[PDB]
């Protein structure tokens, strides 16, 4: 792991769906993305800040955020790459972010997250790939 | 009649039909307002898409950049402008601009306004800095109010154009039209003032095929512009070059000169249908919204042409106590290097063409004025027709008694003393010329050297130059490469040698009479 | 694996490892000029202000290293932007006049600009 979950957020106070690869962010996810992601993750309308020690990337969508977390870092590209990937994936299955339509298509959303992302390495996503899963 | 032009395709991008293209005011990005319900803008210097946003649902007909804010205007059919924060992505605010659909929306940049112009036959006036509560109304127009633009003058004045063959001209502190113009016949699509401080110029664009140039203040009909063989859906004046663009439904471009209107250019695309036109107010940019797309295109001229001799008469074309048909232009000034030195011009006699470029000779005893695939020789402080030629294009040499031409017969031409030399004409073909003492000479992936002894191929160097310029002894030789630069050694009696064995290739050369120095 | 003995060989990659190389291969007195350093560093200061008071700050420190004497503190290389040629058009102190400021740019870059026109002369 180098990326420690990928998480969407919506800044109600809650992370609204969520992917820990392995067993290790659980309750831990929820916490980072309520208080954080809140202040836009502390940003002031740039894609990297970093806050409480864990770098956080993100993307306002509406009062959601779309969060990359990672406390650990390989290449400047990257980070931003898996991200985007994802950026193109979520309205596939939700129609922009929204808390309600997150919420019910949390598998949706879960399962590119462990795809795209796998033991924290950023594999890549498209959305005809996503396809033969949820098939 | 002649320009220098060089249409470029800077950006193009696919939609559906764009009815208005705007360069932001003060950045590099170029926005479109498209029919899908989006508006898109795009830096059509990177090549990035910088943003999109979107205000309706239903075509947005208008967008504009109010570029002080930070932020965009956009009228769309929600019958509204939407603002938007273009680096904050938000909307900022949202007002009913409109009882009808927003054709097109005007920003005055020194003033909080946006007049608008919507086809419910209204142009309203929203202050940005209220939070877009409407300012003034302007009640004039009886038909659909295609187009607004601002005078460059006077930005209290902006006229309407208005499918009521009328552009009416308004002050914001009336509502009502000031003055009206009957500035076409079949209605008036848009409206643009000929920009700059000294310029009180409207054009009319009219569904009668023409584009109709009027004076605002004599009040007649400058010219009429055949425009397109096609309705005109939109004409615009260029500001620098003296053009207008116009495009129609039809998919048809024209650029007429605006000196005797006669035609410029024709452009299509395969895109088809040209709404609209719009020119950046710095100049050489003009981007046209079609059906199936928009582009952003890039006119030429971009750099002057001139010469310094040794007699201190710099000669330029254009320019002021110059005129651009005739000839003209001394500096002799000596003033700190630090600053602009001034134009310090002596008036120079006779010319008879248009200078496509205009020189001196590099010492002082010739003038060439080239143009129209012909070049006219002038004295050099009498500017009595000296000479005569041929040339599409004209280098001075280094030896500037022998010069380099392309006659563009797909050989690069030398004359000497202003007379064809057929000594020289290159065993490769040409595509194109470098001058100085090696003609250099591009054609088939190869740069070539040749000599002005026997026209034999001396050496090709396999990086094609910008240009070729040759030292004064003619050994050394300066290479503008896409390389970066070359220094070559040219070697006398190797070049002796090998041109009159013609060792040297066809097409490939012999790599030895020249010798890569640096 | 990371380091190149080439100049690069393609791809944004290859390019991000290439400036931490170069920054290797010449650390002296800063980057001086900022490599590929330049495309990431702006959106590090994106409110708004700052990145033109901070890019005022290099653009000055570049010029010339000076004296290095109270307020007097320019680093960077000494010739590389020079200062002060007589036959130099349009010359450098155009640039340098902007430092000079009442406020003749906005407050973050005023107090940046008044500071850098002491460091340089």
């Amino acid at each position: 792991m180098v990326l420690l979950a990928a998480a969407v957020c919506t800044k109600a106070g809650k992370a609204i769906v969520s992917r820990q690869f392995v067993e290790m962010t659980r309750t831990r996810i929820e916490g980072l993305l309520a208080a954080f992601p809140k202040l836009m993750n502390t940003g002031k309308q740039h894609t990297f800040v970093e806050t409480e020690s864990v770098r956080y990337v993100y993307q306002p969508m509406e009062k959601l955020y779309m969060v990359l977390i990672t406390t650990k870092n390989s290449n400047i590209l990257e980070d931003l790459e898996t991200l985007r990937l994802f950026s193109r994936v979520i309205p596939e299955y939700c129609r922009a972010l929204e808390e309600n339509e997150i919420s019910e298509h949390c598998f949706d959303l879960i399962f590119a997250f462990d795809e795209i992302v796998a033991l924290g390495y950023r594999e890549n996503v498209n959305l005809a790939q996503i396809r033969t899963f949820t098939e | 009649m002649p320009l220098r032009l060089d249409i470029k395709r800077k950006l193009t991008a696919r939609s559906d039909r764009v009815k208005s293209v705007d360069l932001h005011p003060t950045e590099p990005w170029m926005l479109a307002s498209l029919y899908n319900g989006s508006v898109c803008v795009w830096n059509h210097e990177t090549q990035t898409l910088v943003k999109t946003f979107e205000v309706c649902d239903l075509p947005v007909r208008a967008a504009k950049f109010v570029a002080r804010k930070n932020w965009v205007v956009t009228g769309a059919d929600d019958m509204q402008i939407r603002v938007f924060n273009y680096n904050t992505l938000e909307r900022v605010h949202m007002f009913e601009a409109h009882s009808d659909y927003i054709r097109c929306i005007a920003v005055h940049p020194t003033q909080p306004f946006i007049l608008t112009s919507s086809d419910d036959m209204l142009i309203k006036l929203w202050d940005w800095d209220k939070k877009w509560s409407c300012s003034q109304v302007f009640e004039g127009h009886t038909h659909y109010v295609m187009q607004i633009v601002i005078n460059p003058k006077d930005n209290n004045q902006f006229a309407s154009a208005s499918l009521d063959r009328t552009i009416k001209v308004w002050q914001l502190g009336s509502s009502s039209p000031n003055f009206t113009l009957e500035g076409h016949e079949k209605g008036v699509n848009c409206i643009d003032y000929y920009s700059g401080g000294d310029k009180p110029y409207l054009i009319s664009g009219a569904d009668d095929r023409l584009v109709k140039i009027w004076d605002y203040q004599n009040k007649t009909c400058v010219q009429t512009l055949e425009g397109h063989a096609q309705n005109v859906s939109c004409a615009s004046f260029h500001p620098e070059l003296p053009i207008i663009i116009t495009g129609s439904e039809d998919g048809t471009v024209r650029i007429w000169h605006s000196s005797t209107y006669r035609l410029e250019s024709t452009l299509n695309y395969g895109m088809e249908r040209v709404w609209c036109v719009a020119s950046l107010r710095g100049s050489n940019n003009v981007a046209l919204g079609y059906d199936e797309g928009s582009i952003i295109v890039k006119l030429g001229r971009e750099e002057p042409a001139m010469s310094m001799d040794a007699n201190g008469k710099i000669i330029w074309a254009k320019h002021s106590e110059v005129q651009q048909a005739n000839l003209k232009a001394m500096g002799d000034t000596e003033i700190k290097d630090g600053e602009r030195l001034p134009l310090a011009v002596k008036d120079m006699g006779s010319c008879e063409i248009y200078p496509q470029t205009i020189q001196h000779n590099p010492n002082g005893r010739f003038v060439v004025v080239c143009g129209d695939g012909e070049y006219i020789i002038y004295t050099a402080m009498a500017l009595r027709n000296k000479s005569f030629g041929s040339a599409q294009e004209f280098a001075w040499a280094h030896d500037s008694s022998e010069y380099a031409i392309r006659e563009s017969n797909s050989i690069v031409k030398i004359f000497k003393n202003f007379k064809e030399k057929k000594s020289f004409k290159p065993d490769f073909g040409a595509e194109s010329i470098y001058g100085g003492f090696l003609l250099g000479v591009r054609s088939v992936n190869g740069l070539a050297f040749y000599d002005w002894e026997n026209t034999e191929l001396i050496r090709r160097i396999e990086i094609q130059p910008k240009h070729i310029f040759w030292s004064d002894s003619g050994e050394l030789v300066c290479i503008a490469t896409e390389e970066s630069f070359f220094i070559l050694k040219y070697l006398s009696e190797k070049v002796l040698a090998a041109q009159e064995t013609h060792e040297g290739v066809t097409e490939d050369g012999i790599e030895d009479a020249f010798e890569v120095l640096g | 694996v990371e380091l190149i003995y080439k100049v690069c060989h393609a791809n944004p990659s290859e390019r991000a490892r290439f400036i931490r190389c170069i920054y290797n291969l010449l650390q002296s007195s800063s980057p001086a000029v900022k490599y590929e350093a330049a495309g990431t560093l702006v959106t590090l200061s994106s409110a708004p202000t700052a990145i033109k008071a901070a890019a005022q700050c290099y653009i000055d420190l570049i010029i010339k290293e000076s004296d290095n004497n109270v307020k007097l503190i320019v680093l960077d290389r000494l010739v590389e932007l020079k200062e002060h040629p007589a036959h130099e058009r349009v010359l450098q102190d155009l640039v340098m006049d902007i430092l000079r400021v009442l406020s003749t740019p906005d407050l973050e870059v005023r107090k940046k600009t008044l500071q850098l026109a002491l460091d340089l002369v």
